[PDB]
């Protein structure tokens, strides 16, 4: 199998600059070109550039010329794109890929002044099939993971996109299931948010 | 460079339905040597990293399903979609992979066409543990409707409410081409607690008392 791991969500200073990494396996490292791709939300795909580790040739496109600067690391098989002079142009997901084949998960960069800020999370049970939900609120930067259980229940669960209040992000989720499965089952909220570290489980329990 | 252009820019069509989108090129990206087109297909879904479905523009990746047929030569390509299925639902990037800069196309985006259906509503009194921090969010689930252009209405004691309302929309599901939505009543918590009768609507009512 091959796999690119892509280094985990970052948050940065205007100004500032970033080191994105990009550890690859599952084939020969200095044989293939590694390619970099930035995406704007809601924006199509636009290519940063490549490099061939194997000999250390790069390539740019115009726009990025100066703001990105590929590297590569032999020794550890590991890709790496600096964004220097970090502004909020600068804000987005950035992948990185074999080939055409190929895709890492991709790395989302958040350029901001704003400090860090964990989320409360509330369960929600229903009033006094079944649906509950979960209540992610004022935190910043994006993303958040959240996920039901062990992911077992995704077949009718509803993530929704986070608003932004007040320089914090909101976001509420929602899982149906059959009535026999609750509360005779439990069934746990589990959110993630990597800036602030922070890892909480809600159990849905009945009010 | 090398200029990408796709067409459509974006269509919806109804499952089971053929489809075919453009991309053509500033310069051909025939291989001389080989004799193989270097233009690259890749379908990216909602939320999911892009995934190479075509190479060398006829060439298809293992894995994807043979309703994908990518054709063309020289400047102009086409990818077909023999028969649209729900989780066809995405946009569609080709990409020169003939001579850096590896340029991209704007992508076209495929939505799907359904029959209209009614939204599963469930609304939530706030926790009490936002109650005991001081907050009070009251969240309306409307789920698995179509099409997107729902109106979302919501009453206190009997008398209509917009502010402090917030609207939230997922993108068209890929198993069934429906929408959901939440939409959350955010007050204080003693704004809440001067008030006994929250009601969210699409029709289709849910409500609660404070009793
Ligand atoms: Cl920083
Ligand atoms: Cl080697
Ligand atoms: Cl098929
Ligand atoms: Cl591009
Ligand atoms: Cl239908
Ligand atoms: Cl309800």
């Amino acid at each position: 199998q091959v796999q690119l791991q892509q280094s985990g969500a970052e948050l940065a200073r205007p100004g500032a600059s970033v080191k994105l990494s990009c550890k690859a396996s599952g084939y020969t490292f200095t044989s293939y070109w590694m390619q970099w791709v930035k995406q704007r939300p809601g924006q199509g795909l636009e290519w940063i550039g490549a490099i061939y580790p194997g000999d250390g040739d790069t390539r740019y496109t115009q726009k990025f010329k100066g703001k990105a600067t590929l590297t590569a690391d032999k020794s550890s098989s590991t890709a790496y794109m600096q964004l220097s002079s970090l502004a909020s142009e600068d804000s987005a997901v950035y992948y990185c890929a074999r080939r055409w084949d190929y895709w890492g998960q991709g790395t989302t960069l958040t350029v901001s002044s704003a400090k860090t800020t964990a989320p409360s999370v509330y369960p929600l049970a229903p009033v006094c099939s079944v649906t509950l939900g979960c209540l992610v609120k004022g935190y910043f930067p994006e993303p958040v993971t959240l996920t039901w259980n062990s992911g077992s229940l995704s077949s009718g669960v509803h993530t929704f996109p986070a608003v932004l209040q007040s320089d914090l992000y909101t976001l509420s989720s929602s899982v149906t299931v059959t009535s026999s499965t609750w509360p005779s089952q439990s069934i746990t909220c589990n959110v993630a948010h990597p800036a602030s570290s922070t890892k909480v489980d809600k159990k849905i329990e009945p009010r | 460079q090398i200029v990408m252009t796709q067409s459509p820019s974006s269509l919806t069509v109804t499952a089971g339905e053929k489809v075919t989108m453009s991309c053509k090129s500033s310069q051909s990206l025939l291989n001389s040597g080989n004799q193989k087109n270097y233009l690259t297909w890749y379908q990216q879904k909602p939320g999911q990293p892009p995934k190479l479905l075509i190479y060398w523009a006829s060439t298809r990746e293992s894995g994807v399903p043979d309703r994908f047929t990518g054709s063309g030569s020289g400047t102009d390509f086409t990818l077909t979609i023999s028969s649209v299925q729900a989780e066809d639902l995405a946009v569609y990037y080709c990409q020169n992979d003939y001579s850096y800069p590896l340029t991209f196309g704007a992508g076209t985006k495929l939505e799907l066409k359904r029959a209209d259906a009614a939204p599963t509503v469930s609304i939530f009194p706030p926790s009490s543990e936002q109650l005991t921090s001081g907050g009070a969010s009251v969240v309306c689930f409307l789920n698995n409707f179509y099409p997107k252009d729902i109106n979302v209405k919501w009453k206190i004691d009997g008398s209509e409410r917009q502010n402090g309302v917030l609207n939230s929309w997922t993108d068209q599901d890929s198993k069934d081409s429906t929408y959901s939505m939440s939409s959350t009543l955010t007050l204080t918590k003693d704004e809440y607690e001067r008030h006994n009768s929250y009601t969210c609507e699409a029709p289709i009512v849910k409500s609660f008392n404070r009793n």
